[PDB]
Formats: structure tokens, sequence, C-alpha cells
RNA sequence: UAGCUAGUAGGUGGGGUAACGGCUCACCUAGGCGACGAUCCCUAGCUGGUCUGAGAGGAUGACCAGCCACACUGGAACUG
RNA sequence: GUAUGAAGAAGGCCUUCGGGUUGUAAAGUACUUUCAGCGGGGAGGAAGGGAGUAAAGUUAAUACCUUUGCUCAUUGACGUUACCCGCAGAAGAAGCACCGGCUAACUCCGUGCCAGCAGCCGCGGUAAUACGGAGGGUGCAAGCGUUAAUCGGAAUUACUGGGCGUAAAGCGCACGCAGGCGGUUUGUUAAGUCAGAUGUGAAAUCCCCGGGCUCAACCUGGGAACUGCAUCUGAUACUGGC
RNA sequence: ACUAUGGUUUUUAUU
């Protein structure tokens, strides 16, 4: 039913580009809101709220351009069953160094950017530019 | 397919056979050869073509194609035979050498003698 | 350091000895993937204090029985 | 291997003058130059497109009297530290042994100078060698052994060098016969005559 | 400057009772050697007439390729219909190699260090369009710099 | 080919070994394996290498390095 | 072999009959021995041993057993040898496969669904570039071919990277014994994981760069490849256990 | 109400 806490956050970003939508809501975790932090830092997402107590409620502000929307590649490039793992010197570049790898350290999530300033490796779990 | 499958053992692929196993991974043998036989072409052609029918060193025996002009050959004297297909040759795989033991001879060439083997005039 | 592994006790009614499940993390060496195996390790053990289901602490020093060197050092909770 | 024919038939069906048969001794040249070959190489081509980078690859393997394989080999090494292999290719060739003995002039044509290579008549810093592919260095000193100094057949190709085009890249001497080669031969001085767009997908059918 | 390529040509079997028909269909791209490229596809009688009808395509849908330092900045993948590509950057002389349905793609844009390889349910007429996508994906210094906020 | 054990499995007391163990010889009991493929069969020396390919992957382990097994076919014992 | 040589010969082949071509090729004439044949000389592999001569050895420093320099005079299977110097003379040295297309090279005569050709599609009934004959081309070259064994192409085994309504594959349909997957708070475990120290994917070798014998094979001085990897002293953020 | 059939096969390259 529900084996992952992010295999239904991703898609939600994704989705609802075309109609424009400024917000999208989901259940709300530990590492959706680990993540909804560092999307706001590198600029992805505009705001995130958390509402409840015992089964809480994420809510986040969706980013647009002029005509467009800004988050234009997102991916997993990794899955739940078989899961990645790098070295603190063999973290992913992405797009040369137009974008950015998601990393879980053993200090939280970051990017591999900050993985490789702090000395750390870990699980990768997203590609975004 | 899952994470779970397709490991542990390789999955099934291609093989060669051999097609031509009788050969025993050679490209030529020898043969004994016992009788010539006359066959019918595929529609398009218009001919009828010669093959033989040889037991090799191993005890198998095949049908051989006899390719180039006329043949005087004999019972238990010996040819050598080649693996190669003329589809247009029915049940056949192989092929006959001219220019090898006591098969039929060929003469009178100027381009290609490597086949039907053609010695050259010097004097 | 010599290894140590640790596993829940199965089988007790020996006079010398007790049975103990081993359950570890294990890949193919090329393909990936680490999975748990389930596997069972027979120890020697002349204290005869261990329960069934309690977590032992046990090596592999020299051997002690036909294809054995498993020997038991201690209990990681007593649980009764 | 090598050819070992009329050598004329060469620079016809190359379309291509190789210094082949000309000299002194005929007059404007005699070599019958853009006369087409045979009765099919005089009609129009049906081009496969392949066919005319094919023409261009023959054009310059002909030239230096250079065999397929061996071309192979020095479209690997010319693109070496990105050096563009439809320029770095022709230094090295222009750099062979048997071109540069023949632009100090101890022969006509680099056929009479891979001859005198392959027969020992020819030393490298003092040394003798048979290598007509050899690679010349910058700095490094060609001679050639007394018993050919003893020739005309040498110091002929020496008279006719005074008469043609005097290479910037190496120095001679035409009474010790004796030659310094002195840098890399370079764009600016060295001139080709085949379309450097055609030499950019070559063996990669 | 001005680069214009024939790719392949086609002749529609029918025989229309006279005899094999003289219809032919051209596959074709323009670029001008330095980095623009544009893919041409039509149909007309006799190869001559074809190739012009097929090249007016290529002169109608031309776009600049976004280069730095004279190749792609990553490996990018393409989809048109049955066909998939996967396009990436390589070194001088080491992207052809690729094929003569690749080669023209990039030779028009003066390109000979990009590597392109063709993938999936090919279709000879669809992976200049897969091809493209793959371009139409490329990323461009056109927002990556204006977007991390503020 | 989905079934296998009964020196097999857990205890007692001895013998033997450079040393260790059902290694091995006698009694008290009924336990112990098997699908990471046991049972029963069919083949095969191993690695660096080498052939091939962009590499992954495949073939081959014989020509250069280094291990291992064997002595017509199979045994048994001494010397050191 | 090299250079010169033109009623572009004698002889062949094609011949929009308008003319072209084998071809500077040959003969004629001049020039030179790489290599091969026969002749003369001749390098290193050769240390130790022998003789001279020295010694704060240990005793007795010219025995014996030891020690370190400098001289003389030598040990060669390979070898009828490397390497060098001679002698007559182009003299002693060229084939075979390929030319319908893909994949490099073009035509005629003869044969006329016959006889042969044989990757596949095919070629064969009146100019057949596909057969027999022949001239001219082409890729190799003292070698040339035809077949065979294994890989690549092979995503047709999908780690890179696949597919399942039908065109091929979703169990005919169910329960759940072994296996897997599965919120939240606070501890705990050290298999998977990680850090600090230490070792390390050897030599030869593909790839890349310098030497020793001409390039170089081969041997050697450095790189890179080898998507790899062992032992402790410690950590519990993360997964799996409890 | 009231029927069975017929082997095999073809036509240019070119700007």
């Amino acid at each position: 039913s529900m084996q992952d806490p992010i295999a239904d956050m991703l898609t939600r970003i994704r989705n609802g580009q075309a109609a424009n939508k400024a917000a999208v809501t989901m259940p709300s975790s530990k590492l959706k809101v680990a993540i909804a932090n560092v999307l706001k830092e590198e600029g992805f997402i505009e705001d995130f709220k958390v509402e409840g107590d015992t089964k809480p409620e994420l809510e986040l502000t969706l980013k647009y351009f002029q005509g467009k929307a800004v988050v234009e590649s997102i991916q997993r490039v990794s899955r739940p069953g078989l899961r990645i793992y790098k070295r603190k010197d063999e973290l992913p570049k992405v797009m040369a160094g137009l974008g950015i790898a998601v990393v879980s350290t053993s200090k939280g999530v970051m990017t591999d950017r900050a993985a490789r300033q702090a000395g750390l490796g870990g699980e990768i779990i997203c590609y975004v530019a | 397919a899952t994470v779970n499958q397709l490991v542990r053992k390789p999955r099934a692929r291609k093989v060669a056979k051999s097609n031509v196993p009788a050969l025993e991974a050679c490209p030529q043998k020898r043969g004994v050869c016992t009788r010539v036989y006359t066959t019918t072409p595929k529609k398009p052609n218009s001919a009828l073509r010669k093959v033989c029918r040889v037991r090799l060193t191993n005890g198998f025996e095949v049908t051989s194609y006899i390719g180039g002009e006329g043949h005087n050959l004999q019972e238990h004297s010996v040819i050598l035979i080649r693996g190669g297909r003329v589809k247009d040759l029915p049940g056949v795989r192989y092929h006959t050498v001219r220019g090898a033991l006591d098969c039929s001879g060929v003469k009178d060439r100027k381009q290609a003698r490597s086949k039907y083997g053609v010695k050259r005039p010097k004097a | 350091k010599i290894r140590t592994l640790q596993g829940r006790v199965v089988s007790d009614k020996m006079e010398k000895s007790i049975v103990v499940a081993i359950e570890r993390f294990v890949k193919h060496p090329i393909y990936g993937k680490f999975i748990k195996r389930t596997t069972k390790l027979h120890v020697h053990d002349e204290n005869n204090e261990c329960g069934i289901g309690d977590v032992v602490e046990i090596r592999e020093c020299r051997p002690l029985s036909k294809t054995k060197s498993w020997t038991l050092v201690r209990v990681v909770e007593k649980a009764v | 291997a090598r050819y070992l024919g009329p050598k004329l038939k060469l620079s016809r069906r190359e379309g291509t003058d190789l210094f082949l048969k000309s000299g002194v001794r005929a007059i404007d040249t005699k070599c019958k130059i853009e006369q087409a070959p045979g009765q099919h190489g005089a009609r129009k081509p049906r081009l496969s497109d392949y066919g005319v980078q094919l023409r261009e690859k023959q054009k310059v393997r002909r030239i230096y009297g250079v065999l397929e394989r061996q071309f192979r080999n020095y479209y690997k090494e010319a693109a070496r530290l990105k050096g563009n292999t439809g320029e770095n290719l022709l230094a090295l060739l222009e750099g062979r042994l048997d071109n540069v003995v023949y632009r100090m002039g101890f022969g006509a044509t680099r056929a009479e100078a891979r001859q005198l290579v392959s027969h020992k008549a020819i030393m490298v810093n003092g040394r003798v060698v048979n290598i007509a592919s050899y690679q010349v260095s910058p700095n490094d000193v060609v001679s050639i052994r007394e018993k050919a100094k003893k020739q005309s057949r040498v110091k002929a190709a020496l008279e006719l060098a005074e008469q043609r085009e005097k290479p910037t890249w190496l120095e001679v001497d035409a009474g010790k016969m004796e030659g310094t080669f002195k840098r890399k031969p370079e764009r600016s001085d060295l001139s080709a005559d085949i379309n450097e767009h055609l030499i950019v997908e070559l063996y990669s059918k | 400057e001005l680069q214009e390529k024939l790719i392949a040509v086609n002749r529609v079997s029918k025989t229309v009772k006279g005899g094999r028909i003289f219809s032919f269909t051209a596959l074709t791209v323009v670029g001008d050697g330095n980095g623009r490229v544009g893919f041409g596809y039509g149909k007309a009688r006799e190869v001559p007439a074809a190739i012009q009808k097929a090249m007016e395509k290529a002169r109608r849908n031309m776009i600049n390729v976004a280069l730095n330092n004279g190749t792609l900045q990553h490996p990018v993948k393409g989809v048109h219909t049955g066909s998939r590509v996967f396009m990436q950057p390589a070194s001088e002389g080491t992207g052809i190699i690729a094929g003569g349905a690749m080669r023209a793609v990039l030779e028009v844009a003066g390109v000979h260090n990009v590597l392109a390889k063709a993938y999936g349910s090919t279709n000879p007429i669809n992976v200049v369009r897969a091809t493209i996508d793959g371009l139409e994906n490329m990323n461009s210094p056109e927002m990556v710099a204006a977007k991390r906020g503020k």
C-alpha cells in the first residue's frame, strides 16, 4: 500500500504544472519536511507548512515563472527495493555543474555540494536541476 | 521483470549447434563415396544437378553437392568433403572438392583455379 | 579481536551443546542487493544456563565436534 | 608490400602529379596531367557518396607512397594532443624520412629517396637506417654514405633541387650532402592539394 | 554560412499499371556548420525534386544548439513515437564514429565531438524527431542562474 | 531427479596423532539433513593472463608468470 | 631494379564509327648492386683459475686459512656468426583472389531458361557488368583465397537495458505453511553501513609516455587502466533485528 | 426445389 515516504512526493511536485496550480497537499513525514526545507533553500518551492498532530498534512507552495513552471527536471534515479549509495569522493554530478543531487547523510538531508563540503557520503535520494 | 528475477542463472540464448556436426569442428573431412544421384531444382531454375552420398572417417553419412562440369566418380575411391551450403540442392549442407583425392578433375581456366584445382601451363 | 556473532537459541535439551539461529545480510558479488539469509549453528556449552529464544554471543575458535568449531561466550540481555 | 609497375599510370589514375617519369630531360613534364585514365575513368562519377572521400584518401596516400593499414596508423597518431586529424596528419606524412630525403634533394622523387633509404645508403645522427617510414625529430642531422655520394643519381637531384621549392623547416649543403631538420612542419608554409572537409569521418564507413 | 545534407531516399513500390511509379521520399537536414540545425522530410516526383521538397521543412524548423566549449553540457535523452535516443558530449573526432543518420545531423551543426545512438522501435524518418527532441530537452543557460531565489 | 540419513544425530568410556575432530574402537539413547538445490547423476584443474567489445558481457585457462593433481591400473608398508 | 625511350612500334581490347586504350609499358640505349651466391678479416658473451706485488687479519702479516688494489696472459657450443672490406652481372626473385547490389573495380563476344553461378536478393530466352571466353580495372602481395572455431553486430537474455488486453507472455479461480514488503515515541543490537590508523587491486601486458637494438617485435624507466579491497581501534545518524 | 470447380507466372535508369 505505502512502502516509502517520498514515492508520492516527486509525482505531486512534477504534476499540476500544466494547469499552473500555485499549491499542492500530501501526508507529512520527517523526511518529506527535511526535503521541503532544502527545496525552499534551493528555490524549487516558495513555502512549506505542516498541519496536524497524530497524522500530519503537508502543503507546498509551488514556484512559477513567465508562462512556465520552474521544476522542469526532477527524478529519483533510485528505487526503494534497490537503493543507491555513494562514498564521500563519488557523489554524482548533475548537468555538469548546473544541477544538484540530494543525499541523506548521518547529519541529515543536504545537497551533494554540502555533503562534499563536510567530507561525508550517504544514500542518494533525488536529482534536480 | 522484478528486482528478484534474472539473477543466479544467466538465461537462455541461441546456439550454432553446429549446423554441420559431421565435420567435427573442421572445415573439411574425407569420405569413401558410394553413390551419385540426379536432383530436381527449385521452381525459378531449369536444370538437373548431381549430388553424391559419402560416408566419412567417423561413420556419419552425408549428401554433398557437385559443382563445376561433369563427373566420373567411383565406389570407395575416396573424396574430400567441405562445409558450405547451396540451398538450391535438396537435403544438402555439404560441398565436394575436385582438386583433392581421387575426385573428377577439371581443365582449361584463366580465372579461378584455387576452386576446381587447376594447374597452369609452363611448357 | 576474535570474530563473534549473535543469535537466538532454538534447542537446548543437550547436555554439552545448544543450537543457535543466525540471520545476516548477504549479496550477489556483481548483481548487488543485500538480503537477509537464515542459517543454524551448533555451539559448545558446558555451563548449560541458556534458555530458548534468549540471545547468545558465540565465536569460532577450535574443533570440538564433527566439522564444528563454534563455542559459547555470554548472554546479551538474559531474558526468561 | 610495394607496387613495382608502370609509374606514370599512378599519377594518371590518381589525377595528381607524383614527380614520376618527369625531370630536366622532359618538356612540359610530358606526363599528361589532367588527361583521364582508360575508357571508364573518362566518364562522369555516379557518387556513392563515399567514393569522393575514397578519391581524396587515395590521393594523400599516393603522394607520400603510403599503404592503407599504415595510413590507418597515421590517422590514429595524428589525433594526439587534440592536434586535428586534418592537420597533424600532414605534419607526420611530411616528417617521413623518405619525404625529408626528397625535400633535401638527394633523390628526384620520394620513390628514389625510399630506394636510397632501403638500400642502406642514408644515415640519421651518423647511424644507418633502412626504415622509409622513420619519423624525423627536431634539430637532427641527415647524411649519405660515400658509395652513393660518388654517383650522379644524387648530384643531379641536388641540381634539380635549386630550381624547386625550398622548404622553411630544414637546411642542407650540396657540397657535403648533409642536412639539418630543424622544427615540426606547420600549416603556414606547408601547402596541401586536398579538401580538409573530406578527411573527417575516415574508417567509420 | 550554410550546410545542407541528404541522409536517405525511398521509392514508393506501387505499380500504377503503366509501371513502377516515379514517386520518391527524401530524408534531409540543414544547418550552418557552426551551431544550427533543422530537419527535413518530403515526397515528390523523382529524387531531384524530392530533395528540395524535404529541405523545404529543414529551413522552416532550424534552431541554435546550446554548446559549452564547442560540445554539449550533459548526457541527454530524446523521444518521438517508437524511437528513443541517447546523446552525450565526447572529445575531438570521438563523436564520429556515429552512423550516417546521426552523422548528417551532427555535421550540419559542425560538431565531431558529440556521440549519439538510437534505441527502441526505430523508424528511419522518426529517429531525427527524437534526436531533435533530445536537443529541445538539452539545458541552456537561460533560467538556471535566475531561479534559486530570492 | 524432491526427497535423505540410521557413525546418521545427541550423551558415556577408551585408542591413535606433530596436533584436532565420530580421526577411530567399544556401549546408552532417537535424534540430525534438504531447495544459496540435499538425494541421484553429468562434466571440469585454478588464477594472473589471453581472444573479443566502448565497457559491462562472452570464449579460453595451452605457448609468458605461479599454484595444484598424478606415475601402466589400484593398493600396502618402511626410510626421512 | 633505376633512368631514358614515341611513325605511342609488333600483338591485344572497346569502337554514338566521331575514334579511344593496354602504356613509358616493351624494344633501343645508359645507370647501380639493398638482398641472395662465392672470397678475406673479425666484436662481446670470459668470471674464477695461473704468475707478479701489497696487508696494524688470528698465530708467526712472505705457512695454512683469509683480505683489497694494480699489471701480464687466457678459457666460445652458438659460428661455414653480428659487423666490416672484395667479384661478374639486372643479374637470381610474382602471383593468386575480387569487378550485379550491400562492399573496391566495367565492358564486349559467345551461350540463349540451356549449361553453369550459389551470403541473401538473385543472375540465365538476343549486346547477360552475375554463366564460358577475353580485354581493361581492384584489394592484397610471396603470398592469395575458400570454409571452420569463438566474440562483436545481440536489448535475439535486457547489471548498462526489455516485454506481458490483443500481435508473444497475468497462474482459470482461491486460502495462506516457508519467503518478502509494511505508521509513531523512547531505548537497545552491531549483520548491512561509516570514521581514524594501516595495507592494497603484484611482475609481464592492452591504453599512455621515455630509453636499450634502426622504427619495432622483445627487454626495460615512469604513468594510466584494473568501475577492486584486507586487519584492527572505535561510531550508531540510516536499514534490518529485539 | 435447385451447384462442383480452374495447378504456375510478368514489364526501365535517370537529371
